[PDB]
């Protein structure tokens, strides 16, 4: 029910 | 009515963006960057350790959540002061709250620091969310227009 955010960067 | 376009999000996100009325309930570290029950988990600590400190007569901090193309701003309500900011590609989990149409959270920061934001809304959680939704969307779409760019330039 939640969602990732694709533009994600750890670094 | 008329379905959303990436310049309607672009216009809505842009400079100063949107901003919703909300309190913080708190602010968890968590292990993983994403994850539906890791989420969750966390905004029941939260709301526990929240319920606790309200019995001794605490309140949530009053706050603006505001969203635009610069992420998200965590501004306290009463000096405008801006508490706590992300970019967008910092910000790597949107959760809703299955236990409470008043509440969401978001996981943000870099690897190894990845942090659980517990939100409760004043009104309806859901119209941030998909603003939240959009504005991952519409940043997607609009990177992989100049990449689909850059691929036809050779
Ligand atoms: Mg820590
Ligand atoms: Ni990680
Ligand atoms: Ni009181």
């Amino acid at each position: 029910n939640g969602f990732d955010n694709p533009n994600y960067q750890p670094q | 009515g008329p379905e959303k376009t990436d310049e309607y999000l672009l216009a809505r996100f842009k400079g100063d963006g949107v901003k919703y009325k909300a309190k913080l309930i708190g602010i968890d570290d968590v292990p993983d960057a994403r994850g539906d029950k890791m989420s969750q988990d966390s905004m029941m600590k939260l709301k526990g350790m929240a319920a606790a400190g309200r019995s001794q007569g605490q309140h949530k901090q009053r706050i603006w959540v505001n969203i635009s193309l610069s992420g998200i701003k965590i501004i306290d309500e009463k000096t405008g002061v801006i508490e706590h900011e992300h970019p967008v590609n910092k910000i790597s989990f949107i959760a809703r709250d299955v236990t409470d149409n008043r509440a969401f959270g978001y996981v943000c920061g870099g690897e190894g620091q990845h942090q659980f934001f517990a939100i409760k809304t004043g009104q309806q959680a859901e119209p941030l969310v998909v603003d939240l939704k959009d504005l991952f969307q519409v940043i997607y779409n609009v990177k992989k227009k100049e990449e689909e760019k850059k691929k036809i330039e050779e």
